[PDB]
DNA sequence: CCACTGTTACATTGTAACGGCA
DNA sequence: TGCCGTTACAATGTAACAGTGG
Protein backbone atom coordinates (compact mmCIF):
# COMPACT_ATOMS: atom_id res chain seq x y z
CA UNK A 1 0.00 0.00 0.00
CA UNK A 2 2.75 2.47 0.86
CA UNK A 3 4.66 1.60 -2.32
CA UNK A 4 1.54 2.15 -4.42
CA UNK A 5 0.80 5.39 -2.57
CA UNK A 6 4.30 6.66 -3.29
CA UNK A 7 3.86 5.75 -6.95
CA UNK A 8 0.35 7.24 -7.08
CA UNK A 9 0.82 11.01 -7.45
CA UNK A 10 3.23 10.63 -10.36
CA UNK A 11 0.82 8.30 -12.16
CA UNK A 12 -2.15 10.57 -11.47
CA UNK A 13 -0.40 13.69 -12.75
CA UNK A 14 0.74 11.73 -15.79
CA UNK A 15 -2.81 10.55 -16.48
CA UNK A 16 -4.22 14.06 -16.16
CA UNK A 17 -1.58 15.53 -18.47
CA UNK A 18 -2.10 12.78 -21.05
CA UNK A 19 -5.88 13.15 -20.93
CA UNK A 20 -5.64 16.91 -21.43
CA UNK A 21 -3.19 16.50 -24.31
CA UNK A 22 -5.25 13.84 -26.08
CA UNK A 23 -8.60 15.59 -25.57
CA UNK A 24 -7.06 18.74 -27.02
CA UNK A 25 -6.64 16.49 -30.04
CA UNK A 26 -9.57 14.68 -31.60
CA UNK A 27 -7.83 11.36 -30.95
CA UNK A 28 -7.33 9.44 -27.71
CA UNK A 29 -3.87 7.98 -27.18
CA UNK A 30 -3.31 4.44 -25.91
CA UNK A 31 0.35 3.53 -26.52
CA UNK A 32 3.83 4.96 -26.85
CA UNK A 33 3.88 3.70 -30.42
CA UNK A 34 0.53 5.42 -30.96
CA UNK A 35 2.04 8.67 -29.71
CA UNK A 36 4.83 8.17 -32.24
CA UNK A 37 2.39 7.80 -35.12
CA UNK A 38 0.55 10.88 -33.86
CA UNK A 39 3.87 12.72 -34.04
CA UNK A 40 4.33 11.48 -37.60
CA UNK A 41 0.87 12.74 -38.56
CA UNK A 42 1.68 16.05 -36.88
CA UNK A 43 4.85 16.32 -38.96
CA UNK A 44 2.90 15.53 -42.13
CA UNK A 45 0.30 18.20 -41.40
CA UNK A 46 3.05 20.69 -40.56
CA UNK A 47 5.06 20.05 -43.73
CA UNK A 48 1.86 20.46 -45.73
CA UNK A 49 0.53 23.60 -44.08
CA UNK A 50 3.93 25.28 -44.37
CA UNK B 1 -10.85 -1.25 38.26
CA UNK B 2 -13.55 -1.68 35.60
CA UNK B 3 -15.38 1.51 36.55
CA UNK B 4 -12.30 3.45 35.43
CA UNK B 5 -12.53 1.73 32.05
CA UNK B 6 -16.21 2.67 31.90
CA UNK B 7 -15.24 6.31 32.46
CA UNK B 8 -12.61 6.00 29.73
CA UNK B 9 -15.34 4.65 27.44
CA UNK B 10 -17.43 7.72 28.25
CA UNK B 11 -14.45 9.89 27.31
CA UNK B 12 -14.07 8.03 24.01
CA UNK B 13 -17.81 8.43 23.42
CA UNK B 14 -17.64 12.20 23.83
CA UNK B 15 -14.64 12.31 21.49
CA UNK B 16 -16.62 10.31 18.92
CA UNK B 17 -19.54 12.69 19.39
CA UNK B 18 -17.27 15.67 18.68
CA UNK B 19 -15.73 14.09 15.57
CA UNK B 20 -19.26 13.34 14.40
CA UNK B 21 -20.39 16.96 14.56
CA UNK B 22 -17.22 17.95 12.74
CA UNK B 23 -17.96 15.49 9.94
CA UNK B 24 -21.65 16.35 9.60
CA UNK B 25 -20.88 20.08 9.49
CA UNK B 26 -18.21 19.45 6.87
CA UNK B 27 -20.68 17.53 4.70
CA UNK B 28 -23.33 20.22 5.16
CA UNK B 29 -20.84 22.81 3.93
CA UNK B 30 -19.70 20.56 1.09
CA UNK B 31 -23.23 20.02 -0.28
CA UNK B 32 -23.65 23.58 -1.55
CA UNK B 33 -20.16 23.88 -3.02
CA UNK B 34 -20.66 20.67 -4.97
CA UNK B 35 -24.01 21.96 -6.19
CA UNK B 36 -22.53 25.20 -7.53
CA UNK B 37 -19.28 23.72 -8.86
CA UNK B 38 -21.17 21.19 -10.95
CA UNK B 39 -21.24 23.92 -13.65
CA UNK B 40 -18.24 22.22 -15.32
CA UNK B 41 -15.83 23.59 -12.70
CA UNK B 42 -15.47 20.27 -10.87
CA UNK B 43 -15.34 18.08 -14.00
CA UNK B 44 -11.58 18.49 -14.36
CA UNK B 45 -10.66 22.07 -13.44
CA UNK B 46 -10.96 22.19 -9.66
CA UNK B 47 -10.58 18.45 -9.03
CA UNK B 48 -6.81 18.33 -9.45
CA UNK B 49 -6.80 14.85 -7.95
CA UNK B 50 -3.00 14.90 -8.25
CA UNK C 1 -43.85 15.67 11.12
CA UNK C 2 -40.85 14.06 12.83
CA UNK C 3 -39.99 12.48 9.48
CA UNK C 4 -39.29 16.03 8.32
CA UNK C 5 -35.97 15.53 10.08
CA UNK C 6 -34.94 12.55 7.95
CA UNK C 7 -36.37 13.83 4.68
CA UNK C 8 -34.53 17.07 5.42
CA UNK C 9 -31.17 15.67 6.52
CA UNK C 10 -31.05 13.22 3.60
CA UNK C 11 -31.29 16.10 1.14
CA UNK C 12 -28.79 18.19 3.08
CA UNK C 13 -26.44 15.20 2.87
CA UNK C 14 -27.04 14.30 -0.79
CA UNK C 15 -27.63 17.65 -2.52
CA UNK C 16 -31.16 16.70 -3.59
CA UNK C 17 -34.30 18.55 -2.49
CA UNK C 18 -37.02 17.32 -0.14
CA UNK C 19 -39.25 15.88 -2.86
CA UNK C 20 -36.43 14.50 -5.01
CA UNK C 21 -36.01 11.36 -2.91
CA UNK C 22 -38.44 8.55 -3.77
CA UNK C 23 -39.20 5.80 -1.27
CA UNK C 24 -38.76 3.09 -3.92
CA UNK C 25 -35.24 4.19 -4.86
CA UNK C 26 -31.95 3.24 -3.21
CA UNK C 27 -29.27 5.56 -1.85
CA UNK C 28 -26.33 3.46 -3.03
CA UNK C 29 -27.04 3.79 -6.76
CA UNK C 30 -30.27 5.74 -7.35
CA UNK C 31 -29.13 8.85 -5.45
CA UNK C 32 -25.49 9.02 -6.58
CA UNK C 33 -24.09 8.71 -3.05
CA UNK C 34 -21.12 6.34 -3.01
CA UNK C 35 -19.84 4.33 -0.04
CA UNK C 36 -18.28 7.36 1.65
CA UNK C 37 -21.35 9.51 1.00
CA UNK C 38 -23.66 6.86 2.44
CA UNK C 39 -21.44 6.50 5.51
CA UNK C 40 -21.65 10.27 5.95
CA UNK C 41 -25.43 10.16 5.52
CA UNK C 42 -25.94 7.40 8.09
CA UNK C 43 -23.59 9.11 10.53
CA UNK C 44 -25.44 12.41 10.15
CA UNK C 45 -28.70 10.57 10.82
CA UNK C 46 -27.09 9.09 13.93
CA UNK C 47 -25.99 12.55 15.05
CA UNK C 48 -29.38 14.18 14.45
CA UNK C 49 -31.35 11.78 16.67
CA UNK C 50 -28.68 11.64 19.41
CA UNK C 51 -28.70 7.84 19.19
CA UNK C 52 -26.47 4.97 18.02
CA UNK C 53 -26.69 2.57 15.09
CA UNK C 54 -24.33 -0.43 14.87
CA UNK C 55 -22.78 -1.51 11.59
CA UNK C 56 -25.22 -4.37 11.05
CA UNK C 57 -28.37 -2.28 11.43
CA UNK C 58 -26.75 0.61 9.58
CA UNK C 59 -26.14 -1.50 6.47
CA UNK C 60 -29.90 -2.03 5.91
CA UNK C 61 -30.68 1.61 5.06
CA UNK C 62 -29.74 1.47 1.37
CA UNK C 63 -33.37 2.25 0.50
CA UNK C 64 -35.09 5.57 1.10
CA UNK C 65 -37.88 4.21 3.28
CA UNK C 66 -35.52 2.46 5.70
CA UNK C 67 -34.24 5.82 6.95
CA UNK C 68 -37.58 6.32 8.71
CA UNK C 69 -38.37 2.64 9.26
CA UNK C 70 -35.71 2.25 11.94
CA UNK C 71 -36.46 5.75 13.29
CA UNK C 72 -40.21 5.57 13.92
CA UNK D 1 5.97 27.31 16.44
CA UNK D 2 2.50 25.78 16.15
CA UNK D 3 0.87 27.62 13.22
CA UNK D 4 2.72 27.94 9.92
CA UNK D 5 3.10 31.54 8.76
CA UNK D 6 2.14 32.45 5.19
CA UNK D 7 3.73 35.54 3.69
CA UNK D 8 1.11 36.57 1.15
CA UNK D 9 -1.51 36.39 3.93
CA UNK D 10 0.29 37.93 6.91
CA UNK D 11 1.63 40.71 4.69
CA UNK D 12 -1.89 41.59 3.55
CA UNK D 13 -2.89 41.53 7.21
CA UNK D 14 -0.07 43.94 8.06
CA UNK D 15 -0.95 46.27 5.19
CA UNK D 16 -4.60 46.36 6.24
CA UNK D 17 -3.65 46.95 9.87
CA UNK D 18 -1.32 49.83 9.01
CA UNK D 19 -3.87 51.43 6.68
CA UNK D 20 -6.49 51.13 9.41
CA UNK D 21 -4.17 52.72 11.97
CA UNK D 22 -3.29 55.57 9.60
CA UNK D 23 -6.97 56.18 8.87
CA UNK D 24 -7.50 56.21 12.63
CA UNK D 25 -4.89 58.96 13.07
CA UNK D 26 -2.12 56.83 14.56
CA UNK D 27 1.35 58.03 13.45
CA UNK D 28 2.52 55.09 11.36
CA UNK D 29 5.95 56.51 10.54
CA UNK D 30 8.89 57.66 12.64
CA UNK D 31 9.16 61.01 10.83
CA UNK D 32 7.95 63.94 12.92
CA UNK D 33 8.01 66.25 9.90
CA UNK D 34 4.65 65.95 8.17
CA UNK D 35 6.09 65.89 4.64
CA UNK D 36 8.19 62.76 5.13
CA UNK D 37 5.38 61.01 7.01
CA UNK D 38 2.91 61.78 4.22
CA UNK D 39 5.39 60.62 1.58
CA UNK D 40 5.94 57.33 3.40
CA UNK D 41 2.19 56.85 3.86
CA UNK D 42 1.65 57.47 0.14
CA UNK D 43 4.37 54.93 -0.63
CA UNK D 44 2.52 52.45 1.58
CA UNK D 45 -0.84 53.27 -0.01
CA UNK D 46 0.51 52.68 -3.51
CA UNK D 47 2.41 49.67 -2.14
CA UNK D 48 -0.75 47.54 -1.98
CA UNK D 49 -0.55 44.03 -3.43
CA UNK D 50 3.05 43.48 -2.30
CA UNK D 51 4.33 41.36 0.61
CA UNK D 52 8.04 41.43 -0.17
CA UNK D 53 8.04 45.23 -0.27
CA UNK D 54 5.58 45.98 2.52
CA UNK D 55 7.92 44.04 4.80
CA UNK D 56 10.80 46.29 3.72
CA UNK D 57 8.58 49.35 4.14
CA UNK D 58 7.91 48.27 7.71
CA UNK D 59 11.61 47.72 8.34
CA UNK D 60 12.49 51.19 7.02
CA UNK D 61 9.73 53.70 8.08
CA UNK D 62 7.72 51.94 10.79
CA UNK D 63 7.16 53.80 14.05
CA UNK D 64 9.38 52.21 16.74
CA UNK D 65 6.66 52.13 19.40
CA UNK D 66 4.11 50.23 17.29
CA UNK D 67 6.29 47.18 16.60
CA UNK D 68 5.12 45.25 19.67
CA UNK D 69 1.45 46.08 19.13
CA UNK D 70 1.61 45.06 15.47
CA UNK D 71 3.44 41.84 16.34
CA UNK D 72 0.87 40.80 18.94
CA UNK D 73 -2.03 41.81 16.70
CA UNK D 74 -0.63 39.58 13.95
CA UNK D 75 -0.12 36.78 16.47
CA UNK D 76 -3.78 36.97 17.49
CA UNK D 77 -4.90 37.22 13.87
CA UNK D 78 -2.91 34.12 12.94
CA UNK D 79 -4.24 32.11 15.87
CA UNK D 80 -7.84 33.11 15.17
CA UNK D 81 -7.45 32.45 11.44
CA UNK D 82 -6.20 28.93 12.07
CA UNK D 83 -8.72 28.18 14.84
CA UNK D 84 -11.74 29.43 12.89
CA UNK D 85 -11.65 26.40 10.59
CA UNK D 86 -13.23 23.88 12.98
CA UNK D 87 -16.21 24.36 15.27
CA UNK D 88 -14.61 22.85 18.35
CA UNK D 89 -11.56 25.13 18.11
CA UNK D 90 -13.61 28.31 17.71
CA UNK D 91 -14.24 30.65 20.63
CA UNK D 92 -17.64 31.98 21.76
CA UNK D 93 -17.79 35.53 23.16
CA UNK D 94 -20.46 36.53 25.69
CA UNK D 95 -21.22 39.47 27.99
CA UNK D 96 -21.66 38.92 31.73
CA UNK D 97 -23.20 41.33 34.23
CA UNK D 98 -20.54 42.82 36.47
CA UNK D 99 -21.50 41.06 39.75
CA UNK D 100 -21.65 37.63 38.09
CA UNK D 101 -18.32 38.21 36.37
CA UNK D 102 -16.80 39.43 39.63
CA UNK D 103 -17.83 36.28 41.48
CA UNK D 104 -16.72 34.01 38.63
CA UNK D 105 -13.32 35.71 38.39
CA UNK D 106 -12.97 35.49 42.17
CA UNK D 107 -13.49 31.73 41.95
CA UNK D 108 -11.13 31.39 38.98
CA UNK D 109 -8.33 33.34 40.67
CA UNK D 110 -8.89 31.41 43.90
CA UNK D 111 -8.60 28.00 42.23
CA UNK D 112 -5.93 28.91 39.68
CA UNK D 113 -8.15 27.79 36.78
CA UNK D 114 -9.20 29.69 33.69
CA UNK D 115 -12.74 30.88 33.08
CA UNK D 116 -13.43 27.92 30.81
CA UNK D 117 -11.94 25.41 33.25
CA UNK D 118 -13.71 26.96 36.23
CA UNK D 119 -17.10 26.89 34.52
CA UNK D 120 -16.52 23.33 33.29
CA UNK D 121 -15.69 22.16 36.80
CA UNK D 122 -18.69 23.97 38.26
CA UNK D 123 -21.09 22.50 35.68
CA UNK D 124 -19.67 19.04 36.31
CA UNK D 125 -20.24 19.51 40.04
CA UNK D 126 -23.80 20.69 39.35
CA UNK D 127 -24.43 17.53 37.32
CA UNK D 128 -22.89 15.45 40.10
CA UNK D 129 -25.18 17.12 42.65
CA UNK D 130 -28.15 16.34 40.41
CA UNK D 131 -27.10 12.69 40.29
CA UNK D 132 -26.57 12.70 44.06
CA UNK D 133 -30.12 13.97 44.58
CA UNK D 134 -31.37 11.71 41.77
CA UNK E 1 -14.58 -1.91 24.16
CA UNK E 2 -18.16 -0.97 25.05
CA UNK E 3 -19.45 -4.48 24.37
CA UNK E 4 -16.43 -5.96 26.17
CA UNK E 5 -17.04 -3.82 29.27
CA UNK E 6 -20.75 -4.63 29.33
CA UNK E 7 -19.98 -8.35 29.09
CA UNK E 8 -17.37 -8.08 31.85
CA UNK E 9 -20.00 -6.34 33.97
CA UNK E 10 -22.38 -9.25 33.39
CA UNK E 11 -19.66 -11.75 34.35
CA UNK E 12 -18.97 -9.69 37.47
CA UNK E 13 -22.67 -9.76 38.33
CA UNK E 14 -22.72 -13.54 38.02
CA UNK E 15 -19.71 -14.03 40.30
CA UNK E 16 -21.21 -11.60 42.82
CA UNK E 17 -24.43 -13.64 42.82
CA UNK E 18 -22.63 -16.93 43.41
CA UNK E 19 -20.59 -15.42 46.24
CA UNK E 20 -23.84 -14.21 47.80
CA UNK E 21 -24.95 -17.84 47.64
CA UNK E 22 -21.72 -18.90 49.36
CA UNK E 23 -22.29 -16.25 52.05
CA UNK E 24 -25.72 -17.70 52.76
CA UNK E 25 -24.23 -21.19 52.93
CA UNK E 26 -21.65 -19.87 55.39
CA UNK E 27 -24.39 -18.44 57.62
CA UNK E 28 -26.24 -21.77 57.63
CA UNK E 29 -23.02 -23.61 58.47
CA UNK E 30 -22.43 -21.13 61.29
CA UNK E 31 -25.79 -21.98 62.83
CA UNK E 32 -25.11 -25.71 62.48
CA UNK E 33 -21.67 -25.35 64.08
CA UNK E 34 -23.12 -23.37 66.98
CA UNK E 35 -25.40 -26.35 67.56
CA UNK E 36 -22.42 -28.70 67.28
CA UNK E 37 -20.43 -26.76 69.89
CA UNK E 38 -23.42 -26.88 72.24
CA UNK E 39 -23.52 -30.65 71.75
CA UNK E 40 -19.80 -30.94 72.53
CA UNK E 41 -20.18 -28.97 75.76
CA UNK E 42 -23.14 -31.11 76.82
CA UNK E 43 -21.18 -34.31 76.19
CA UNK E 44 -18.19 -33.00 78.16
CA UNK E 45 -20.43 -32.20 81.12
CA UNK E 46 -22.10 -35.61 80.98
CA UNK E 47 -18.71 -37.33 80.97
CA UNK E 48 -17.57 -35.35 84.00
CA UNK E 49 -20.64 -36.33 86.00
C1' DC F 1 -51.58 46.94 14.88
C1' DC F 2 -47.61 49.51 14.76
C1' DA F 3 -43.58 51.78 15.98
C1' DC F 4 -39.93 52.68 19.11
C1' DT F 5 -36.85 50.91 23.32
C1' DG F 6 -34.59 47.82 26.43
C1' DT F 7 -32.00 43.60 26.67
C1' DT F 8 -29.19 39.29 25.48
C1' DA F 9 -26.24 36.82 22.75
C1' DC F 10 -23.29 36.75 19.92
C1' DA F 11 -19.26 38.52 16.35
C1' DT F 12 -15.12 41.27 15.16
C1' DT F 13 -10.83 43.47 16.06
C1' DG F 14 -7.20 45.21 19.18
C1' DT F 15 -4.13 44.94 23.43
C1' DA F 16 -1.62 43.79 27.73
C1' DA F 17 0.10 40.22 30.56
C1' DC F 18 1.77 35.20 31.39
C1' DG F 19 4.22 31.54 30.46
C1' DG F 20 6.83 28.06 27.27
C1' DC F 21 10.95 27.54 24.52
C1' DA F 22 15.31 28.32 21.43
C1' DT G 1 16.01 37.68 25.82
C1' DG G 2 12.49 37.68 21.77
C1' DC G 3 9.14 35.06 19.46
C1' DC G 4 4.78 32.56 19.93
C1' DG G 5 0.68 30.66 21.74
C1' DT G 6 -2.79 31.79 25.02
C1' DT G 7 -5.96 34.18 28.07
C1' DA G 8 -9.05 38.16 29.47
C1' DC G 9 -10.48 41.60 28.73
C1' DA G 10 -12.55 46.59 25.86
C1' DA G 11 -15.40 48.89 22.09
C1' DT G 12 -18.49 48.68 18.67
C1' DG G 13 -21.88 46.60 15.58
C1' DT G 14 -26.22 43.36 14.78
C1' DA G 15 -29.79 40.17 15.03
C1' DA G 16 -33.34 38.58 17.73
C1' DC G 17 -36.66 38.70 21.46
C1' DA G 18 -39.87 41.29 24.97
C1' DG G 19 -41.92 45.33 26.55
C1' DT G 20 -44.44 49.74 26.26
C1' DG G 21 -47.59 53.17 24.78
C1' DG G 22 -50.03 55.58 20.93
P1 LIG H 1 -16.17 4.55 -1.09
O1 LIG H 1 -15.19 4.55 -2.25
O2 LIG H 1 -16.94 5.85 -0.97
O3 LIG H 1 -15.27 4.45 0.25
C1 LIG H 1 -15.95 4.37 1.53
C2 LIG H 1 -14.90 4.26 2.64
C3 LIG H 1 -14.07 3.00 2.42
C4 LIG H 1 -13.97 5.48 2.56
C5 LIG H 1 -15.56 4.21 4.02
O4 LIG H 1 -16.20 5.45 4.31
C6 LIG H 1 -16.56 3.08 4.15
O5 LIG H 1 -17.63 3.14 3.55
N1 LIG H 1 -16.24 2.06 4.94
C7 LIG H 1 -17.15 0.96 5.23
C8 LIG H 1 -17.46 0.86 6.71
C9 LIG H 1 -16.22 0.61 7.54
O6 LIG H 1 -15.14 0.37 7.01
N2 LIG H 1 -16.36 0.69 8.87
C10 LIG H 1 -15.25 0.54 9.80
C11 LIG H 1 -15.68 0.75 11.23
S1 LIG H 1 -14.30 0.63 12.39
Amino acid sequence: IQSLTARAPVWLAAQDTLNQLCEQSGETLASSNDVTEYMQQLLEREREAT
Amino acid sequence: EMENVQKKLRKLERDYYQIREQVVSAKAGWCAVMRMVKDNGVERRLHRRE
Amino acid sequence: TIEERVKKIIGEQLGVKQEEVTNNASFVEDLGADSLDTVELVMALEEEFDTEIPDEEAEKITTVQAAIDYIN
Amino acid sequence: MKYQQLENLECGWKWAYLIRKHQEGEPITKYIENSAAHAAVDKLIKLESEPVRVLEWIEQHMNPDLFNRMKQTIRARRKRHFNAEHQHTRKKSIDLDFPVWHRLSALSQRRGNTLSETIVQLIEDAERKEKYAN
Amino acid sequence: SHKQLATEQYRHVEMARELAEQSGASSDLETDHQAASDHLNLVQTAMRQ
